[PDB]
């Protein structure tokens, strides 16, 4: 908190977590997400649903 | 609504502000419906006691003499769940999700 | 070329009178009726029109 | 309800030699010289005309 530059890509964050798969249906997507670690990642991307 | 040619008042409006997709989506039907109740069964039915209750049943509420909750916050880990959960206990209630 | 250009706008509501508001990039807001290429089903409150 | 809109001015600044620049709602100022019903006289600023 109070911050700007992790403030700010964390309120974006939260809308992804949550748009990617959240209240929304299904469609076609399957959304193919590509990191090169796992180590600096939300523990939301990196659990399975 | 006005007439653009000259102004003129031609019939009064709905006052119907601006909701796009905002608050027009009303979705609670499946995936997540009231057979995807398999929880985390103690956690469903706090919302169920909150929420679906007072709806259901808002005159059990005059006789004990109190208000519902505001709200039920669900909070926890990702996942675990909490779409889940809201997206069932609105199924069943049937009204404005 | 001379064939006219068409407006795009987003619906803002629809009328329960056969009629849409739509918020017109323009800057207005304009009522506007319904055409018989034009069903409820396609229409959303969101719909480029 | 034909009738040439009536558009609605703030007296913003005001002169002696009958004109009255009025602050219109469109955006932009105007100066315009007043008809023979109302007066300089009821010409105050702050009134929309
Ligand atoms: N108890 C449950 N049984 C089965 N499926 C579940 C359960 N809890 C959650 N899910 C499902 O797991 C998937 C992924 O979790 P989801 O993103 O919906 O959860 P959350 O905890 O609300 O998330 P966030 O913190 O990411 O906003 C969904 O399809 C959801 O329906
Ligand atoms: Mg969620």
């Amino acid at each position: 908190s109070d911050t700007s530059g992790d403030r700010e890509v964390q309120r974006t964050m939260m809308q992804l977590l949550a748009e990617l798969d959240g209240f929304d249906p299904r469609g076609d997507v399957k959304v193919i997400g590509a990191t090169n670690r796992i180590d600096i990642l939300d523990p939301a991307i990196l659990r399975p649903g | 609504a006005l007439n653009q040619q000259t102004l003129a008042i031609v019939n009064v409006l709905p006052t119907s502000k601006d909701p796009m997709v905002y608050g027009f989506e009303v979705e609670e039907k499946p995936e997540v419906s009231y057979e995807d109740i398999g929880g985390l069964d103690v956690q469903i039915e706090e919302i169920r006691e909150a929420v679906e209750l007072p709806l259901l049943k808002p005159e059990l509420f005059a006789e004990v003499g109190i208000e519902p909750p505001k709200g039920v916050l669900l909070y926890g880990p990702p996942g675990t769940g909490k779409t889940l959960l809201a997206k069932a206990v609105a199924n069943q209630t049937r009204a404005t999700f | 070329l001379r064939s006219p250009p068409l407006l795009v706008g987003v619906v803002s509501d629809i009328l329960e009178d056969g009629r849409v508001v739509v918020k017109s990039s323009t800057g207005p807001k304009f009522v506007v009726n319904t055409s018989q290429y034009i069903n409820e089903e396609e229409l959303k409150p969101g719909a480029r029109v």
